């Protein structure tokens, strides 16, 4: 499917695809040739991309997609190449961001944290992926 | 012609020539001068003259002065310039306006020439190059320009006519003071900055044009 | 000076043709003339010159002249002495002189023969009433065509054309076109290069800077405008390139 | 001396040609930056379309986002996306003495003003203006990227995401002319019901026609069009569905659309930075040349003068040798 | 200054050593002839000049010179007329010695003493042939740097130490600070000065200056560079700086 | 120095010798370049021989001109 | 500057010499890029390195001459 994926800066993998699949609400779902017409938000959470010979991750930090006629638009908040990311980098950015999360205190900051260890885990996933 | 007198020095004249003819022009005007006639000189150039004196008493190795010319060329000048009056009543009246073209050196203000120039003359008038560059001939850069009478002599028509036209050029020049900053000029910028612009379109003429009197006014 | 003003002064009346006159250097005349002051013993005048060497160099430069026979038509050379603008001596010069002209370092750069200043001539001839209006009018805008075009050159350098106005990319195009057909065949050049030496008629200049003035001819490349100064042999090797490229 | 004066009109000269340069060269980061801010226009672009979408299809009297949430007058913050080399014109100074203006409108307002800071100039006159409270000062970010988008957006979005912050204001001169920019402050939290955002002066700007800078030369001096270009206004489809929720798509869309304005409004601050120090370098160009042609005449002048001087060692010797 | 050059040629002709001569004050000894010509009659030259006072300073300098029975080395010093190099003085003297020292009144003005003309005192021995390409090349890159950051200057002055690049900025730190470690107290200076003076050793200055130019001592001041005997003084002034710093 | 002859002009030189060594030198190059050999001169710098020609009009008490330097 | 030219040059010389020239006044131009030159276009920056080289290609010591050859 045409996978127009889109930052807030950057269209990413505007490749279209064979397969995609994505961290729904439900917990993950995948996309289909002639999907439905349909919609998606999507979690601080590696999408993936098992297009035509290779299934690897997306690395999103948030996002929505509008999956249509098998044309998917998938505008993420921020998608990094989790190929891209150095796992050992971002498994200590996430360590930080974990003993951060325990020293972060007060609603703001705590939030902050926790969604930083979300996207963190998420930069450590696609990271470990 | 009929009206008027050529005064010709061919540019390879004599120098003294060159440095005489003045006075030849000072008589012939003193003619019609002192025959009461309103009379009007027009020297063309006395920085011509300048260079021609220096080279005269140059070449009497009299020593000369700042910028080589001799000291007494403005006294030369002063033996030029000081002719010209609306003579007395008791004298008659006669009017004798001259006024000389005076050659801008790369507009050094401080050509000796000039430095005498000015200091004789009771008006100063001095062009637009910039504007002789944009072809606006009639080219005067009506700031560094200056005349002393600038509305005894002009008509209660001319005055009444022209004062808001004097400050409209004025505030033409203070709206066209630095009018690259603003970036939407406003009505009041930009309708006197157009206003002045058309005044710079105005005064703008074909040359040998000389307008009526009434049509200036 | 004065032996070429009597030769010459031979053919503005035994001849009475129109007498060319190149002389070069007028600056080194004046330089001479002013070791003349110096091996006279002459107090001689400011930055070097003698004193009465404007009376000389009037006496020079008098006797150009269209007289009645025959016109003495002078083009000089005046070496600009440190560049001085202030310089008596430039001045002088400038006061005998009529047409200041440079020949542009910058178009024998562009490549244009003749490497003629676009910008930077004077035409003290160049009233509409002197020059005529339709030369005055036409050379106006095309002088126009030239000071957008180098003057904005560094912006779209910065932009792209496309970027700039369509105006502009007419402007631009037009003006790289104007150059193109401002360079022109020259006579003597046919030695050099072997192009038939085009004596560019005045008319001819008149209409085609009319046209690419006029972006009538604007389907005409610059590369086909090059090295044409006639603007129906601009047109016609426009022709001439389409068709190679058809054939 | 001559000599002198021959040096510092070289001097005159070397910057005037490193005056041309400086224009000539913050245009080119300018026109890279007007590339930039044109680059995400299909991402702020199809978010719109989904944002009238789901605002139509949103539709409810109970349902909220937390952005949405427009919270108790306690503290408004101040968002200063700001310039971040000096001299940049004086868009710094503009938009920081409108930001001083800010410090008293949230002052007039009694809502405790915290201050969000956006650039190292901008961190140096939050810092040399020490009586307020800096929120989280971002660093001078040079060609701005998502990444620091995301990072000070999170910073938004949590100390609003609280009622800590309620009701904050993004100041950025948003780049109109090349030669104007005075400050704007856009209305940047709580996010916009309607999606259309709205000015902190108050202006509701459109949520689907809305100005962009462009850059096009009318007549030689290159000029600058904040061009408005509608993106598409169709909804998602009636065959598509909500997968996940219709309330929290709305709650998620908020981060999304706030960081699209986030990242548009420190494009805007930068660009406009860029484009006033390139007309600053412009202008001084001009005024370089003119001082330029003053003191080579003054020089020339000189060179009357020293050519004044061999004149009367010259007469001294007429009189000796 | 003849009477000089014949005690010269007492110990350098005739006693033959090695010969150590002072000399100064030049420019009045040519001051003084030159005021002489005129009352000589003979005539004007320059702006103070006598006619063949070239060929004066020539054989004041050609009588300075090592005999093969003794090397006679001459200190010699004339006044740069008003700082002006053309002047007909100093123009004169610059063929006539063989190393040679402007001073700086802009590092006079930057206050140094030794205020050297950093780019401007040459010599016949300053060659990597002669010197060493050790020494020529510390030189070659020391004054490169000294010379774009003179350049560079004007667009500071201009532009703003903001303005600066990378290199650009760590050169103009290299500039103040090599600039001030340039200079060195003299033990005679003490009293205008009031500093103990270091009679400072060659190749302690050029481990210095590679130092400077290797930015050691960047993490030093020049403030902590400015009139000091060794870089290694140099690091000491800074412990002392930086522990006054403290307090 | 095989190829190269050597004449100077010694800054102690009378300058006669000065303001004539240069034409010297030039026919040195005639004696040469008549010989229809290339040949090449090195002048050094004839501003040395220019104060000289001031002082030999000066001497001479001859007439000075621009910055002292005869016309000449 | 100077007036002879290509009749002073070899063509051997002049083929890569006319290059020289253009380039050289590229950087010519160009030289005040230099301290914003991060901000370089690609044939910007590459012309700058270019003529950067040809830059470095023009130093020599004292004695430091070469051949014809070497130098093409």
């Amino acid at each position: 499917l045409n996978l127009c994926v889109l930052t807030p800066n950057r269209s990413i993998w505007n490749s279209e695809v064979k397969e995609i699949i994505l961290s729904t609400n439900s917990g993950q779902i995948g996309v289909l040739p002639n999907h439905a017409p349909t919609a998606t938000a999507v979690d601080i959470g590696i999408l993936r991309i098992r297009l035509n010979d290779q299934w690897l991750t997306l690395a999103l930090m948030g996002g929505f997609a509008r999956i249509g006629n098998n044309e998917i638009t998938i505008l993420v908040n921020d998608a990094e190449r989790g190929s891209d990311i150095d796992p050992q980098e971002a498994q200590q950015t996430l360590e930080i961001a974990e003993a951060n999360l325990r020293k972060a205190e007060g609603k703001r900051q705590k939030i902050e944290a926790n969604l930083a260890l979300r996207r963190a885990r998420t930069r450590v996933e696609a990271s470990n992926t | 012609m009929e009206y008027t007198i050529v005064v010709a020095e061919t540019a390879d004249s004599p120098a003294t020539l060159q440095y005489l003819a003045p006075y030849t022009g000072a008589a012939l005007a003193e003619y019609f001068m002192y025959r009461e006639r309103h009379t009007l000189i027009i020297y063309d150039d006395l920085s011509k003259q300048a260079q021609a004196y220096r080279q005269m008493s140059l070449l009497l190795r009299r020593p000369p002065g700042r910028e080589a010319y001799p000291g007494d060329v403005f006294y030369l000048h002063s033996r030029l310039l000081e002719r010209a009056a609306k003579l007395s009543s008791l004298l008659g009246e006669g009017s004798m306006t001259a006024l000389p073209i005076v050659e801008t050196q790369a507009g050094d203000v401080s050509a000796y020439i000039p430095t005498n120039v000015i200091s004789i003359t009771d008006g100063q008038i001095f062009l637009s190059a910039d504007l002789f560059n944009a072809g606006i001939r009639p080219a005067i850069n009506v700031g560094i320009s200056v005349s002393r009478v600038g509305s005894a002599a002009q008509i209660k028509a001319m005055k009444k006519v022209a004062g808001k036209l004097k400050l409209e050029l004025a505030q033409f020049a203070e709206l066209e003071a630095f009018a690259q900053f603003a970036s939407d000029l406003d009505k009041a910028t930009q309708n006197q900055l157009a206003r002045g612009q058309r005044l710079r379109e105005l005064l703008k003429q074909p040359q040998s044009a000389p307008l009526t009197v009434e049509e200036q006014v | 000076g004065l032996t070429a003003l009597t030769m010459a002064e031979y053919f503005r009346d035994v001849n009475e043709q129109d007498v060319l006159l190149f002389i070069d250097n007028i600056f080194r005349f004046v330089q001479a003339g002013s070791e003349v002051s110096a091996l006279l013993g002459r107090m001689p005048s400011a930055v070097g010159y003698q004193p009465t060497l404007s009376t000389e160099m009037g006496s020079l430069q008098e006797r150009i002249t269209s007289t009645k026979e025959g016109s003495i038509t002078s083009i000089q050379a005046v070496y600009v002495p440190a560049d001085d603008l202030t310089d008596p001596a430039p001045a002088t010069t400038f006061a005998h002189l009529d047409a200041t002209t440079v020949l542009s370092r910058g178009l024998a750069a562009k490549g244009i023969y003749p490497a003629v200043d676009p910008l930077d001539s004077t035409s003290t001839m160049l009233q509409p009433r002197i020059v005529g209006e339709e030369h005055y009018e036409i050379a106006q805008r095309v002088k126009e065509t030239l000071q957008r075009y180098k003057e904005l050159q560094d912006i779209i350098a910065i932009l792209g054309l496309d970027e700039l106005s369509e105006e502009d990319r007419l402007t631009v195009a037009r003006a790289r076109k104007i150059e193109r057909f401002l360079s022109q065949p020259f006579f003597v050049a046919e030695v050099f290069t072997g192009s038939p030496g085009k004596y560019v008629g005045l008319a001819e200049t008149i209409r085609g800077f009319q046209l690419i003035l006029s972006g009538e001819l604007d389907s005409l490349p610059e590369q086909a405008f090059y090295l044409v100064g006639n603007i129906d042999e601009a047109t016609a090797k426009a022709m001439n390139l389409e068709m190679e490229s058809k054939l | 001396n001559l000599r002198e004066l021959r040096d510092r009109i070289g001097s005159v000269k070397n910057t005037q040609k490193i005056t041309e340069a400086m224009k000539l060269v913050a245009a080119a980061k300018v026109r890279r930056a007007q590339e930039a801010v044109v680059n995400g226009r299909p991402f702020s672009e199809t978010l719109v379309e989904v944002l009238y979408n789901m605002n139509e299809q949103l539709q409810t009297e109970d349902v909220d986002v937390p952005l949405t949430k427009i919270r108790t007058v306690k503290k408004v913050a101040l968002m200063v996306v700001t310039g971040d080399r000096g001299l940049c014109g004086g868009f710094n100074n503009m938009l920081l003495k409108k930001a001083e203006s800010r410090i008293a409108e949230l002052k007039k307002l009694g809502v405790d003003y915290t201050i969000i800071s956006i650039g190292k100039k901008g961190n140096t006159y939050f810092i040399r203006r020490p009586e307020i409270p800096v929120d989280r000062y971002f660093d001078g970010t040079n060609l701005p990227t998502a990444k620091e988008a995301q990072a000070i957006a999170d910073d938004v979005f949590s100390l609003f995401v609280s009622e800590e912050v309620d009701k904050v204001e993004m100041l950025y001169t948003k780049f109109v002319s090349l030669v104007k920019s005075d400050p704007v402050i856009h209305t940047l939290l709580p996010l916009s019901p309607k999606g259309e955002i709205c000015d902190i002066n108050g202006k509701c700007v459109d949520a689907a026609e809305d100005e962009l800078f462009r850059l096009t030369t009318k007549e030689g001096k290159l000029t600058v069009e904040r061009d408005m270009i509608k993106t598409e206004t169709p909804a998602f489809s009636p065959i598509l569905e909500f997968e996940q929720d219709p309330a929290q798509i709305l709650d998620a869309l908020l981060p999304l659309y706030l960081n699209s304005q986030i990242l548009r409004a420190l494009q805007e601050s930068l660009a406009s930075e860029l484009a006033a120090r390139m007309t600053a370098m412009s202008n001084a160009t001009d005024n370089a040349n003119e001082l330029k042609k003053t003191l080579s005449i003054n020089y020339n002048r000189a060179r009357q003068a020293k050519i004044t001087g061999e004149i009367l060692e010259i007469v001294a010797g007429a009189n000796a040798c």
